[PDB]
């Protein structure tokens, strides 16, 4: 509850409260509130802003639910203390409810809930296997007159001509070999090991991490399922 | 040839360029190939028509007889430098099978369609444009008639493209010798329908050997740029 994040507020000291928070039709957003300003009212009438990325003709603000008063806590990373601490959607306005045009952590629960509803069972578990690309340099840029894209990492194949200063060293992962190969060859385990700490830290359960297969710096971190609504936001 | 080469080498440099009869010197592409076509004749009659496959003639293949019985020592001849053999990979498209056929190429000896019987030859494709054409013209004749000679037959044409069931005995076909050590050895023992008339001296054949050895060797014990690609970071 509130009553409590409440405390954690001071637990912690934070001021500031933010990183994520809504999330468009595509991913990802936040807005900083000043410390105080939260307190209950903040918890259950919520605060509000409008439109941009969905939305048409003038005015529609939407309440920001500040909540699942629960996804919250302190980001590691901005500055000063803050309980980065989502919220659900915008609710809608008065009614309250499925924001503007969207509303997709909403969606996901009228989805779940309404699951529930049916019988067909109780719970949905979802446990996704999200991979990603660690470079080092990535340019790219488009207009009139060409085109273009560059992408660059001390692993990638390419990157053995290459000369460096230190240089070379040769150690890294050839096309399709990236293949949990141990380290010289590694780009490096310090940066999954690390963003486990900090996943967990943030509060997932991560199950083991490694190098997927791409030459340059394909990285797989695994986490233990949930429901969608929270893996969703997990 | 000799002329041939002086002219290419020299307008080529004449123009800006430098000009190489290398088999070989890029990979994936197409290195050049000096296919000879041939036959002999008696008066004004080449006894190389008749009827019996394609035109051609009893006499003519006793000629693909002697080639393909020597096709190894002969590619010592009319195969050097090591890079020669870069070529002569199996392909599908190369012609590294000892068979003819006027198609199915992968065959290395193709009796080009004909019409005037006036012209009907053997094309055998495998030679390449770093041969004196002396040694690898006689080599090539000198077998060609000890075919001609004692008896020696091809059998049948191949139209059937190399491809079955790899081993299959496809696998048990004949090979055109790919790769020059093997090469060298033939000659070591064929030597025979060289020596044959006088056209060839143990010397020469030694000698000859003797000198192809050495590059093999530089060759094989210098460590190339692709081993460190594959052989490295062990
Ligand atoms: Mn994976
Ligand atoms: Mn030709």
């Amino acid at each position: 509850s509130a009553e409590h994040v409440l405390t954690m507020l001071n637990e912690h000291e934070v001021k500031f409260v933010d990183l994520r928070f809504t999330d468009t039709k595509g991913k990802e957003q936040h807005v900083t509130i000043p410390a105080h300003q939260v307190n209950a009212e903040f918890f259950e009438e919520g605060k509000m802003f409008d439109g941009s990325s969905i939305g048409g003709w003038k005015g529609i603000n939407e309440s920001d639910m500040v909540l699942m008063p629960d996804a919250s806590t302190a980001v590691i990373d901005p500055f000063f203390a803050d309980s980065t601490l989502i919220i659900r959607c915008d609710i809608l306005e008065p009614g309250t409810l499925q924001g503007y045009d969207r509303d997709p952590r909403s969606i996901a629960k009228r989805a779940e809930d309404y699951l529930r509803a049916t019988g067909i069972a109780d719970t949905v578990l979802f446990g996704p296997e999200p991979e990603f690309f660690l470079f080092d340099d990535i340019r790219f840029g488009a207009s009139i007159s060409g085109s273009h894209v560059a992408i660059d990492d001390i692993e990638g194949a390419w990157n053995s001509s290459t000369k460096y200063e230190g240089g070379n060293k040769g150690h890294r992962p050839g096309v399709k070999g990236g293949y949990f190969p141990v380290p010289p060859v590694d780009s490096a385990q310090d940066i999954r090991s690390e963003m486990c700490l900090v996943m967990e830290q943030m509060g997932l359960v991560v199950e083991a991490h490694h190098h997927e297969v791409a030459t340059a710096g394909q990285n797989e971190v695994a986490t233990r399922f949930n429901t969608m609504t929270k893996k969703a936001d997990e | 040839i000799q002329i041939y080469k002086y002219v290419v080498h020299n307008v080529a440099h004449r123009f800006g360029k430098t000009a190489t009869f290398m088999p070989k010197p890029m990979f994936g592409d197409n290195g050049s190939g000096m296919h000879c076509h041939m036959s002999l004749a008696k008066n004004g009659t080449n006894l190389f028509s008749g009827d019996k496959y394609a035109g051609l003639s009893e006499q003519a293949l006793y000629y693909i007889g002697g080639v393909i019985k020597h096709a190894k020592a002969i590619n010592a001849l009319a195969n050097p430098t090591t890079n020669s053999y870069k070529r002569l990979v199996p392909g599908y498209e190369a012609p590294v099978m000892l068979a003819y056929s006027a198609r199915n190429r992968s065959a290395s000896i193709r009796i080009p369609v004909v019409a005037s019987p006036k012209a009907r030859r053997i094309e055998v494709r495998f030679p390449d444009p770093a041969a004196n054409p002396y040694l690898c013209f006689a080599a090539l004749l000198m077998a060609g008639l000890d075919g001609i000679k004692n008896k020696i037959h091809p059998g049948e044409p191949m139209d059937k493209n190399l491809y079955d069931l790899p081993p299959e005995e496809a696998k048990e076909i004949p090979q055109v010798a790919g790769s020059l050590e093997e090469a060298l050895n033939a000659l070591d023992l064929d030597r025979e329908f060289l020596k044959a008339g006088g056209v060839f001296t143990d010397e020469a054949i030694d000698a000859y050997i003797a000198l192809r050895r050495e590059e093999d060797d530089r060759v094989r014990m210098t460590p190339h740029p692709v081993e460190f690609e594959l052989y490295y970071s062990v």
